[PDB]
């Protein structure tokens, strides 16, 4: 039972990290060490296709 | 047949009608049956999860 719980774990942890890095940002919820944002390592900038259904 | 006392009929039988009962689940077999021995009944239910790993 604690094998597989530990294994779960894991795995819960894999997804959430690789989702993280889509919106630009490392994941290292615990840690300041590591905690980059891309869009400000590279340089770089968000643009918004912001779209509204009102209308 | 006889209409009074000294008068004949023409006797056409027995008209005969029930009500509707209607069978959708049991046709479904959505059910399962089983025989105990006596009025109590016992289940055991069991939850399990996972957590977060944070970084050290």
């Amino acid at each position: 039972r604690h094998m597989a719980r530990i294994r779960r774990s894991h795995a819960i942890l894999k997804s959430k990290a690789m989702y993280a890095a889509l919106k630009g940002t490392s994941w290292s919820p615990d840690d300041p060490v590591s905690d980059y944002n891309y869009y400000d390592v590279w340089g770089a900038t968000q643009t918004t296709a912001d779209v509204d259904f009102t209308k | 047949m006889q209409n009074g006392d000294f008068q004949i009929l023409d006797y056409t039988g027995l008209i005969s009608t029930m009500p509707r009962v209607d069978t959708l689940l049991q046709s479904m077999n959505l059910f399962t049956e089983h025989f105990g021995r006596t009025t109590v009944a016992r289940i055991e239910r069991l939850d399990d999860g996972a957590g977060d790993i944070k970084a050290v």
